[PDB]
């Protein structure tokens, strides 16, 4: 806490003096309002503060007071079916404090301090804490929200407080230090939540969507790029992930958004469903949400509150989702700060720390044993937004050279009514060759080699509609009418999964494994069989298609009597073609 | 009131005033000359030593012996009511109508604030435009903002004019009392000519247009700055009678290229090093700060539409000025050159426009019931036309079957008939009466992105 004044007023820039003993990046009260900024220069006895806000207005003369502190998130229960911008604050209650447009200056708390919560202490006098473990626990929603000893802090315990009904204002557990904890503890965004030790892709990331599982899947704590132009299905493929995957919570941060496209966030959400529950999917996520003209600086701090909440999630052993939408114009944001910190620009129309930082933020990903000894993870998928549909982007060039997979969007697959539409041949997975020995172990000793063979009548099937685009169809010899006939197969039954259908909206790996081995097994029966002097016109009559067609949308539970069964026809109906 | 005679500096748009910390940043003031003849500023920096001011006009006549500086005001703000319907401004709002000045009942900061995003809507209701590439293949959306992409050249003024003359509200389609429902346009041009502004004023008086809209006009020999304030005057008049009136307000912006040629400049003149292509690094902010104030609210019956309007410099979508108009706004309307010497007016080809907004504002209750799908079709069976067309181009011809035959004179007719409409006012009904025997020509078992009972009902 430091009382000066203001020097020196340009733009959202303001010289303070009199700051004395001041420090980098430490918060600061501005002006009468007390607009918030930051410290980003110390000049003898000024400090050049970056006001987050609007500063027309101020005059002259009006207080400064720093903070102390540099940019920091409230981790606590209260987060969840939360709405937050991009330095979280509460929009809900901004909204009730000052209506339908936002006020600067406006002072609310990322934690709701009225709202009681329900304390189960898991600590007693006499027991010793180190950071990140569980000092107890509250329900929010359907999660058992662990408190955490913020890292960094430890003692033993003097006294704590017996299971009751209190705010997160309220000291929970004091140690012997005088240390008193309480449900939240506030924390840094730009500096990385410690961890325990930093884990291996071995694990799958389970999206519940095939090919993305099957082809281009992603390790528990990966991350991954998306391209969301229009015309292709963006929203409905990221909602499945958050509705289906195996994460316990889902951080999605968007900001530097079209108003209408944003808005299309926090009006659908409230309706998703969780499948696990049978009630909202609102209850286990947190939406970091910002718009064009919101502040520069929020858009910015957007994916960093964002990847600090993430890992405080993670922290108390879950898996987290957190996709931030859009990652590009994240960057436009990047830029912006750049250019108003005067910032000569730099080569292609991005400052050079563009890549640095994509990777400051994409880094904190991981899949991690916490502080605290349990396991969690932080999976990202970002999307890479440039409507130029230009791949060419610094933006998207140093998030590929970042990520471990990429899921190639098309809106000329969503035209077809391809879903959801990802390109196999643009797409693709960096931990696919470590995933094998879980694949091996849990989901079948041949699932690799299985999974091998449909991208490779894939590959097939993409390079013979190209010697039937310049030869015709009539100079394909026989095994190539039905190599292109099941890469259809493939196509309609095994790449196309139905979002909103009641089944099919969801398959795992043991679904997707029986999928496959059926379509390889009728394919080595017709393989056989055209070789045999059968029609293959007659082998594309065979009912058993059906079969095939309509497991997508068999019962999980219905589906290895289903697999078994059709298996067995697969043979008997071709066995019967003499 | 205080003056302050201390100026130690003047250069380019500068003045700079000693011993002025009371003046506080972003404040209008006053500036009187020797001749008495007094000019507006911004104090654009303020500091101990001194106040930097952005003189508004030329700075020819000053001096540092007998100029003196006031305050006009701490924010620009804008009287404003609902009796600025009728009336036509300048720049900064002053009466050029030869009427009388008018009274307020409320001065708004002209910069306005964000929306905050909870507190939107899901734009749903469509706005009839009278244009069928418009209305029913690209539908305006109450809460949208469609810009129309144009070219030196080419006739946006018209369409502008066009739009501005045929817009209105179909509540007899979605069942709605009119009253909560009052519809009005307000017209904000940047950088015009006299010869335009002429025209504009004409348009607006010619079928009485006039009685329901606002004028913002700026003409290009105005001073510059007069131009920033131009979209922020109308969107201010718009959110006004918008959100506290319950009124759907159309904002057409021409010329959003002139509107940036200004921003840039107003830097060229502060000192500033010049983003991409040598525009302004916060281009894109200062955009969005003028096209997001646009949208749909919960618990107010009204809206407010944009339509900005630019001229690209050279047909080239990548410029800056309409690149990050694109990242900002939903979708837009693009003026081929192609259609225009085929003598087709308004020229407006299908394929590269799109309205991203269109599927929740079409539709049951909202317009006709086959409209979300046969929109889909004729966009279908045009792209399909036109792919078509490229496969027998350049070298041979005649080199068709029968069925493409057809799909082929179904893309000239669909030019001939439904995108060149000339000054036809078409309701959505009538736009979906001739995309129905445009259709037809088409067998049944094509129509695929249309329901089989539509197709009976429409096709017949």
């Amino acid at each position: 806490m430091i009382q000066g004044v203001i020097q020196k007023i340009a733009g959202p820039a303001v010289i303070a003096k009199g700051m004395l003993g001041a420090r980098m990046y430490d918060i600061s009260k501005v002006g009468e309002e007390g607009l918030v900024g930051e410290i980003i220069r110390l000049d003898g006895d000024t400090a050049f503060v970056q006001v987050y806000e609007d500063t027309s207005g101020l005059k002259v003369g009006e207080p400064v007071v720093s903070t102390g502190l540099p940019l920091a998130v409230e981790l606590g229960p209260g987060m969840l079916n939360g709405i937050y911008d991009g330095i979280q604050r509460p929009l809900e209650r901004i909204r009730e404090k000052t209506g339908i447009y936002i006020t600067r200056g406006v002072v609310v708390h990322a934690l709701d301090r009225e709202k009681k919560w329900a304390w189960t202490p898991m600590v007693k006098p006499g027991d010793e804490v180190r950071g990140g473990m569980v000092l107890g626990t509250v329900p929010e929603f359907g999660f058992t929200h662990k408190i955490l000893v913020p890292p960094d802090v430890r003692g033993r315990v003097k006294e704590v407080k017996p299971a009751g009904e209190y705010t997160v204002e309220e000291p929970v557990v004091v140690l012997e230090d005088g240390t008193e904890l309480k449900m939240y503890h506030t924390w840094p965004v730009r500096r990385a939540r410690p961890v325990q030790r930093k884990l291996d892709p071995n694990t799958p990331f389970l999206t519940g969507m095939r090919i993305l599982d099957v082809l281009f899947p992603v390790a528990m704590g990966g991350t991954a790029a998306i391209p969301g132009p229009f015309g292709s299905g963006k929203s409905v493929t990221q909602q499945s992930l958050a509705k289906w995957s195996n994460a316990d919570v889902v951080v999605y941060v968007g900001s530097g958004e079209r108003g209408n496209e944003m808005t299309d966030v926090l009006v659908e959400f409230p309706e998703l469903t969780d499948p696990k529950t049978g009630g909202p999917l609102m209850h286990r996520t947190v939406l970091i949400a910002n718009t064009s003209n919101m502040p520069v600086a929020a858009r910015e701090a957007s994916i960093y509150v964002g990847v600090t909440i993430a890992e405080y999630f993670r922290d108390q052993g879950f898996s987290v989702a957190l996709m931030a939408d859009s990652t590009s114009r994240w960057a436009e944001a990047l830029r912006e700060i750049s250019s108003r910190l005067e910032e000569m620009p730099a080569e292609e129309g991005y400052p050079p720390y563009l890549a640095a930082r994509l990777a400051a933020f994409y880094e904190r990903a991981g899949k991690v044993i916490t502080l605290g000894g349990e396991e969690g993870a932080v999976t990202i998928v970002g999307a890479v937004s440039p409507p130029g549909g230009d791949m060419s982007e610094p933006v998207t060039q140093s998030t590929l050279r970042i990520v471990g997979a990429f899921w190639r969007l098309d809106a000329s697959l969503a035209f077809r009514r391809h879903f959801p539409a990802i390109n196999w041949n643009g797409s693709y997975s960096l931990f696919t060759s470590a995933l094998d020995p879980w694949y091996r172990e849990n989901v079948a000793e041949d699932y690799p080699e299985l999974r091998d063979a449909i991208s490779e009548l894939l590959q097939r099937e993409a390079g013979l509609q190209e010697i039937v685009q310049l030869v015709g169809p009539d100079a394909l010899q026989d095994a190539e009418r039905l190599v292109i006939e099941v890469g259809r197969i493939i196509r309609e039954d095994f790449l196309q999964q139905n979002a909103y259908h009641e089944v099919d909206a969801y398959s795992s790996m043991k679904k997707a494994y029986g999928i496959m081995k059926m379509i390889l097994a009728f394919y080595k029966e017709a393989e056989a069989a055209i070789k045999r002097g059968v029609s293959i016109d007659e082998i594309l009559q065979l009912p058993v298609l059906e079969r095939i067609g309509r497991a997508r949308y068999v019962s999980e539970e219905e589906f290895p009597a289903y697999f078994e069964e059709a298996m067995k026809e697969i043979q008997g109906a071709f066995k019967a073609l003499a | 009131k205080k003056e302050y005679t201390g100026i130690t500096y003047i250069s380019g748009p500068l003045l700079f005033v000693e011993n002025a910390k009371d003046l506080a940043y972003g404040a209008i003031v006053d500036i009187k000359d020797g001749t008495g003849r007094v000019r507006g500023g911004q104090v654009i920096e303020v500091s101990e030593e001194y106040a930097v001011i952005q003189v508004f006009e030329e700075t020819t006549g000053l001096d540092l012996a007998t100029t003196s500086v006031s305050l006009v005001e701490d924010v620009a703000r804008l009287g404003v009511s609902k009796e600025m319907l009728g009336r036509r401004f300048n720049g900064i709002g002053k009466p050029i109508d030869g009427l009388p000045p008018i009274t307020p009942e409320k001065r708004l900061p002209i910069t306005g604030l964000p929306l905050n995003p909870v507190a939107r809507r899901k734009p749903e209701q469509f706005i009839q435009t009278g244009i069928s590439t418009i209305d029913v293949m690209n539908t305006l959306v109450r809460g949208q903002k469609l810009p129309i992409f144009s070219g030196s050249g080419l006739p946006a003024n018209e369409i502008a004019a066009q739009i501005a003359r045929q817009a209105t509200v179909r509540p007899d389609l979605s069942g709605e009392g009119e009253k909560e429902e009052p519809f009005a346009v307000v017209f904000a041009a940047m950088g015009i000519t006299q010869r335009e502004l002429s025209y504009f004023i004409q348009e607006f008086e010619r079928t009485g247009a006039l009685s329901r809209s606002v004028l913002f006009l700026n003409k290009a020999d105005d001073p510059t700055i007069e131009r920033i304030l131009t979209p922020r005057m109308a969107l201010t008049v718009a959110e006004y009678l918008a959100f506290e009136h319950d009124y759907h307000v159309l904002v057409i912006l021409t010329d959003m290229t002139n509107y940036s040629e200004a921003l840039r400049e107003i830097g060229a003149a502060r000192e500033e090093i010049p983003g991409r292509r040598g525009y302004p690094g916060y281009m894109y902010t200062d955009l969005a700060t003028i096209y997001e104030r646009a949208g749909v609210v919960e618990g107010k019956k009204g809206s407010v539409t944009q339509i900005p309007i630019l001229s690209m410099p050279d047909d080239d979508r990548t410029h800056p000025i309409p690149d990050l108009t694109g990242y900002i706004t939903e979708g837009q309307i693009q003026l081929s050159r192609e259609l225009h010497r085929k003598g087709i007016y308004p020229p407006i080809d299908p394929l590269p426009s799109l309205s991203r907004l269109m599927n929740n504002g079409v539709g049951k209750g909202k317009t006709r019931e086959d409209h979300k799908q046969v929109s889909d079709q004729l966009y279908s069976a045009y792209a399909n036309g036109v792919d078509i067309r490229k496969l027998v181009a350049i070298i041979g011809e005649d080199a068709l079957t029968e069925n493409d035959r057809r799909y082929l004179q179904f893309a000239d007719a669909f030019e001939r008939f439904f995108i060149n409409q000339g000054q036809q006012n078409r309701s959505i009904e009538e736009s979906l009466q001739i995309a129905w025997a445009l259709l037809s020509m088409l067998p049944q078992g094509e129509l695929k992105r249309i329901s089989k009972d539509h197709i009976g009902k429409y096709y017949g």
